[PDB]
């Protein structure tokens, strides 16, 4: 999930936008 | 501010700024 991709590992704009509505 | 380890309120803040008026969903357990 998001914690695995952005918290435990380095985040990215590409991944962050996957969670916008 | 996006390319780093973002956890908790820090991650929530990033989503808020990036998504803007679109809003977002935060699911820690996924």
């Amino acid at each position: 999930g998001i914690v695995e991709q952005c918290c435990t590992s380095i985040c990215s704009l590409y991944q962050l936008e996957n969670y916008c509505n | 501010f996006v390319n780093q380890h973002l956890c908790g309120s820090h991650l929530v803040e990033a989503l808020y700024l990036v998504c803007g008026e679109r809003g977002f969903f935060y699911t820690p357990k996924a």
